[PDB]
């Protein structure tokens, strides 16, 4: 320690000022300490270009040689994520990827299933519905009266798919695009329109089931399922160190929390849409403390 | 290229943001504080 | 909880114990 | 990664 | 009527640093032999949507004498 | 209002255009916003939905406590990549980017399998003027309500 | 080519204003060598209070035992030609508004609703409190009719608590608070600004103990 | 605030008094370091130099970077209020006014016409009830686009342009204080230019090297 | 004074009790 | 026709399949909650993270040096952010949990640093205090002390 304070005081300091560059841009004056130093920088971008190259490049090999050793139309398949895509995200949301290329340069996937999602171009209704298992829907097919290779075939490329998305998704960046007038209309639609009945009934429930029970919850817990926006009720006490939800599945209804204060509190609790409401007591409650 | 033409100009610190009020106004705002000089 | 250092410093704490 | 709106990358 | 006081009970520093950067504006130079600079179509934009382009019918030279 | 500013009301453009970044001299602008404004476009709580809400809840549970019943046990010892997407308002989604570009992180507490969890699931008059003038009150350096005095007044007494 | 000659117009720009600054500074030196000697050195603050977001390092120039601040040079060279540009406008709407009839009488037309549109404005905002009986007005619209001179006298209270304001055309002194004004402007400047901004423009302010 | 916080703060010496006979070498300087006849200066590490000074502990903050306030005194840290058994939201409030609730995420989401057009314009008319009028638009989206030139020269800057230096120095001369904090700008540009040149000879020398080790094996 | 006087000879006309 | 049967039972057991794994996840988070609450009063967690052992303090400096690294990653937190403290590994292989109450927190760096907790932050445990029976059994015991003493 003792030679290590005189070390970061002066030596480096002085490193810096010998490596300062209103001498190194002179070509015609470089010490032999100063070629020693362009050696030591060159030596260790060798080194580590190389040992990149090599990390980068041993699983790609990794899995062209699992690949050896272990060796329904397309549009209808495109169409089937067609309706998955629009089944899951709502209109007004784009997504473009872009893939991380060996070299360094990110290049477009305009293969993206997320990128003409919304776009326009009895036995099919089925077709498109992976959500109920294979045995059941022979069992209920043999009891309509009413092949098997046909969903063996989708079955195959179906996970063909997720493998290729699977290996797709570990060098891969991501960007938004949006709609506005699409997002203004959900605005008009659910923010100006969001017509339900429970304007202010959130903290009175507290007041009237004063006798009920609530068991703890945890922060990180709750943010995570904030962000995924399953929560329509947020009541805070006075103080900034209590909540009692009023969550809308599950049983108990409602819970205790207690929280620290952090302003991306305020912003995930609006960037989920969550009503917010104040539960006042009266003096008397604050007189008898 | 658009905004280059007068980027030009306004590449000249900020005079806009620095002119908030009259002449006159600026005179008495100058002859109104105390007298240190 | 809230501890009376000498001189007059009340020093806030955790929970308890 | 996290969200790249497009002014990140085209500008 | 109208009376002032030099010894206000008012902040100190706000003060002095908007002294200091009035005469940092200004200072006390004044030009005559100059002519006059064409501003950029932002600022001339600016400045009409604040009305500093607005003429003189305040004073009475000859703005409101006729009217 | 001043827990969530945005109003889910002028002072939302003042403070993302002038005040992130000495004098700045401009108040006059918060006033021209806010008057340059012109307004152009049942007392009663009803208890019964919130109350049926949480009996639909009851009536649920069996179902779906009887179907974890006869498919899970427990042991002693697709769409867009980012999880936030999922089941929202579109504005939902639109505000949470703005924050999701430097937080992407959901702090995901999905793992509970520790040592600390050993169970594992398994699916399957005179001077009185004099007294007026000569109190110092000019320097406030305070920085509430009437009813607060109130209640602090009847704390000390 | 096109970003090449940007950068050689802006390395230009820039070499002229460090040019001038130079020849200001030289000015300036040669003005004022007849008083002192210069003691050039980059004071370090004395505050360390500075939370207010203060700039630090208050350069001090004494030219012996004097004061003197250096100043800018091409931006005080910009806004002499703007306000000689401000000035010949004004001029030359004055002479065509003396040579011209018709729109000037269309221009005080203009400006006669100008003035009616902001005095509706400045009126629909505000009430008679009648609990305890006096005009009050919302404090924030104030600076507005500060802007546009709607303000005939202020009298301000001893301890600077509250106001007594009169407006042009009107016979009523309203009652307008200023804790609230300072817990709604802490940002800008707050009654410091608002006083120095009557003082600036010559609004009458009486200073009265109640 | 001298350290910022950091509590590490460069120290320099202004000026030394050389004795009449010798050279401004390092040693001396040391020399009358040691006997202390050169003027020891503090520097915060905000002000981001080319040259990493010798940075030691601030002597103010003893390492800590906490500084109890010299207003309030002894005789008056004391209350004598019922404030621990009371504490009322207004503590709450007082605690929860210094933290701004960052519109910087929004902010740095408004660097686009469509977005700070919804933000700036439109989605308070719709949710208030009300319409703006045509010079508050005007001095709104003019003030917007002096505001928006910053980033506009520094997105210049970042493509690496020919001749980019001179739009650097219309960076740092268009806006200081966020000048100062930005990586985008190099301190000593020759440095970085022939830091460049270096690692572009010393990516030749590499690829020369990686394909000449393949000519000792076959 | 000539805003005062433009101000006098078209006085206001309001309600807004509170 | 009846293939619309078909699709509408098969979209039922998608809600309801839905509905118990919610239910699962919300059983197995409580669940978690009542193993900590159980597993610690037996003296099983001691010197573990959850209830760790008194050590020496830290500063201001030290623990932004802390953050700025990602290493403290369980923290306790009291008093409207006026005390927090530090829980952190040690190599005792046995490994265990120590805890460092970190010192004048000073009064504003939060804006900083929720910006820079959040990224690194797993799990928060703040043990939020009552103040009346607080009072109450100090009040209670300090007699029940003297009492018993004479
Ligand atoms: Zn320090
Ligand atoms: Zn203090």
């Amino acid at each position: 320690h003792h030679e290590l304070t005189r070390f970061k005081n002066e030596t480096v300091p002085s490193f810096i000022d010998w490596n300062k560059w209103e001498h190194w841009k002179d070509i015609r004056n470089w010490d032999g300490k100063r070629v020693a130093a362009l050696f030591i920088y060159a030596f260790a971008l060798l080194l580590s270009c190389q040992r990149v190259y090599v990390a980068i490049q041993a699983p790609r090999v990794e899995r062209e040689r699992r690949e050896l050793t272990e060796s329904p139309s397309p549009g209808n398949i495109e169409k089937f994520k067609r309706n998955m895509w629009r089944k899951a995200t709502p209109k007004g949301l784009k997504l473009k990827r872009f893939i991380e290329a060996p070299d360094g340069t990110l290049v477009h996937d305009s293969s993206y299933v997320g990128e003409n999602a919304w776009d326009d171009d009895l036995k099919k209704i089925i077709g498109r519905n992976a959500r109920i298992q294979t045995e059941a829907k022979k069992k209920l097919s043999q009891d309509l009266g009413v092949w098997r290779e046909r969903l063996a075939t989708w079955k195959e490329m179906l996970e063909r798919e997720k493998l290729s998305e699977q290996l797709n998704s570990s060098a891969a960046k991501y960007v938004v695009e949006f709609d506005m007038k699409e997002v203004e209309k959900s605005l008009r639609e659910d923010v100006i329109g969001r017509t339900s009945e429970t304007e202010g009934t959130r903290a009175l429930w507290i007041s009237k089931r004063w006798w009920r029970y609530r068991p703890k919850l945890p922060y990180t817990y709750f943010l995570q399922k904030l962000d995924s926006s399953e929560v329509a009720a947020v009541v805070f006490t006075e103080d900034l160190k209590r909540l009692y939800v009023t969550m809308k599945e599950g049983f108990p209804l409602e819970y205790i929390v207690d929280i620290p204060l952090d302003p991306y509190l305020f912003e995930t609790i609006c960037n989920a849409g969550v009503e917010v409401d104040l539960l006042q007591k009266r003096q008397i409650h604050y007189f008898m403390k | 290229x658009x905004v280059x033409x007068x980027l030009l100009n306004x590449v000249f610190x900020x005079x806009x943001l620095x002119h908030g009020r009259x002449x006159q106004x600026x005179x008495x705002l100058y002859n109104l504080m105390x007298x240190f000089x | 909880l809230t501890v009376l250092i000498k001189r007059g410093i009340l020093i806030l704490i955790h929970k308890k114990a | 990664x996290x969200v790249y709106v497009l002014v990140i990358k085209v500008k | 009527e109208i009376h002032l006081k030099i010894v206000p009970p008012l902040d100190k520093v706000f003060l002095r640093w908007l002294a200091r950067d009035l005469q940092r504006v200004h200072g006390f130079k004044p030009k005559n032999n100059t002519r006059a600079i064409t501003p950029p179509d932002s600022y001339i934009e600016f400045m009409r949507l604040n009305g500093s382009l607005d003429v003189d019918l305040d004073d009475p030279d000859l703005a409101h004498l006729f009217k | 209002k001043g827990l969530l500013p945005i109003p889910m009301i002028n002072r939302l453009i003042v403070s993302l255009l002038y005040l992130t970044k000495i004098r700045s001299f401009f108040s006059d602008r918060w006033s021209e916003l806010h008057l340059g404004s012109n307004p152009t476009e049942e007392q009663d709580v009803s208890f019964v939905p919130s109350r049926r809400s949480e009996n639909k809840e009851i009536v649920n549970i069996f179902k779906i406590i009887t179907y974890l019943q006869n498919t899970v046990s427990i042991h002693p010892i697709w769409l867009n990549p980012v999880k936030p997407f999922q089941r929202s308002s579109l504005i939902s989604s639109f505000s949470k980017a703005n924050r999701l570009r430097f937080l992407n992180n959901p702090h995901h507490f999905c793992f509970y399998c520790n040592k600390r969890f050993p169970f594992y699931v398994e699916k399957a008059l005179i001077s009185e003027i004099s007294s007026k003038s000569l109190h110092n009150l000019l320097l406030s350096e305070e920085m509430r309500s009437p009813n607060v005095r109130e209640v602090l007044y009847s704390i000390l007494f | 080519r096109d970003s090449v000659d940007f950068s050689l117009r802006i390395k230009k720009r820039l070499e002229e204003s460090k040019k001038l600054q130079r020849d200001l500074q030289n000015r300036i030196r040669k003005r004022m060598k007849k008083f002192g000697e210069e003691k050039l050195f980059v004071q370090k603050t004395p505050e360390g209070e500075a939370v207010k977001g203060f700039p630090e390092a208050e350069v001090k120039w004494m030219f012996g035992e004097k004061e003197v601040v250096v100043p800018k040079a091409i931006q005080l060279h910009l806004r002499h030609g703007w306000k000689k540009w401000q000035e010949e406008a004004k001029a030359d709407l004055k002479q065509k508004l003396l040579e011209d009839v018709d729109f000037g009488k269309q221009y005080i037309a203009q400006r006669q609703e100008q003035v009616l549109l902001d005095r509706d404005r400045v009126v629909s905002k505000t009430w008679y409190n009648e609990d305890k009986s006096r005009w009050e007005m919302d404090p924030m619209a104030v600076p507005y009719a500060v802007s546009r001179k709607l303000i005939d006298s202020a009298r301000i209270r001893h301890d600077y608590a509250v106001m007594y304001v009169a407006l042009k055309g009107d016979d009523k002194e309203f009652y307008v608070d200023i804790k609230e004004y300072e817990m709604l402007f802490e940002k800008f400047g707050g009654f410091d600004a608002l006083y120095l901004k009557m003082l600036a423009c010559g609004i009458p302010t009486s200073v009265h103990l109640m | 605030t001298m350290c910022k916080g950091t509590g590490s703060v460069h120290y320099q010496i202004k000026d030394y008094n050389l004795r009449s006979g010798e050279k401004p070498t390092a040693d001396c300087v040391a020399d009358a370091i040691v006997e202390n006849r050169a003027e020891l200066v503090h520097l915060p590490s905000s002000f981001n130099h080319s040259a990493p000074l010798p940075s030691k502990d601030c002597p103010t903050c003893d390492g800590t970077g906490a500084m109890s306030c010299t207003e309030c005194k002894n005789k008056l840290q004391v209350r004598i209020s019922a404030d621990d058994i009371m504490e009322p939201p207004w503590k709450a409030y007082n605690v929860l006014k210094k933290m701004d609730y960052p519109y910087e995420h929004i902010v740095h989401s408004m660097k686009d016409p469509s977005i700070a057009n919804f933000w700036l314009i439109t989605l308070p008319q719709i949710v208030g009830g009300f319409d703006y009028d045509e010079d508050v638009k005007k001095k709104i989206w003019w003030q917007y686009e002096e505001s928006m030139r910053y980033d506009q020269l520094r997105d210049l800057v970042a493509k690496r342009n020919p001749g980019w230096e001179y739009l650097q120095d219309a960076l740092v001369s268009i806006d200081p204080v966020r000048a100062r904090e930005d990586p985008v700008i190099v301190k000593n540009v020759p440095y970085y230019k022939a830091k460049k040149s270096l690692e572009a000879e010393s990516q030749k020398k590499a690829q020369k090297g990686s394909r000449q080790r393949k000519w000792w094996f076959f | 004074x000539f805003l005062n006087n433009l101000l006098k000879v078209m006085v206001x006309f309001l309600x807004x009790x509170x | 026709k009846l293939r619309e049967t078909e699709r509408e039972r098969l979209s039922n057991m998608e809600e309801l399949e839905r509905k118990a794994n919610v239910q699962l996840e919300r059983q197995l988070v409580m669940a978690s909650d009542w193993s900590r609450t159980l597993l610690t009063m037996r003296g099983k967690l001691k010197g573990t993270e959850w209830d760790p052992e008194t050590s020496h303090r830290i500063n201001f400096s030290d623990f932004m040096k802390l953050l700025d690294s990602n290493s403290v990653q369980y923290m306790e937190y009291s008093n409207y952010g006026q005390t927090i403290s530090v829980i952190l590994p040690y190599y005792k292989k046995e490994i265990i949990f120590r805890r460092h109450i970190v010192d004048r927190m000073p009064i504003d760096g939060w804006n900083d640093v929720w910006k820079k907790l959040h990224q690194q932050i797993v799990n928060v445990e703040v043990f939020n205090v009552d103040v009346v029976p607080a009072e109450v059994y100090t009040t209670v015991a300090t007699f029940v002390v003297w009492s018993m003493r004479l």
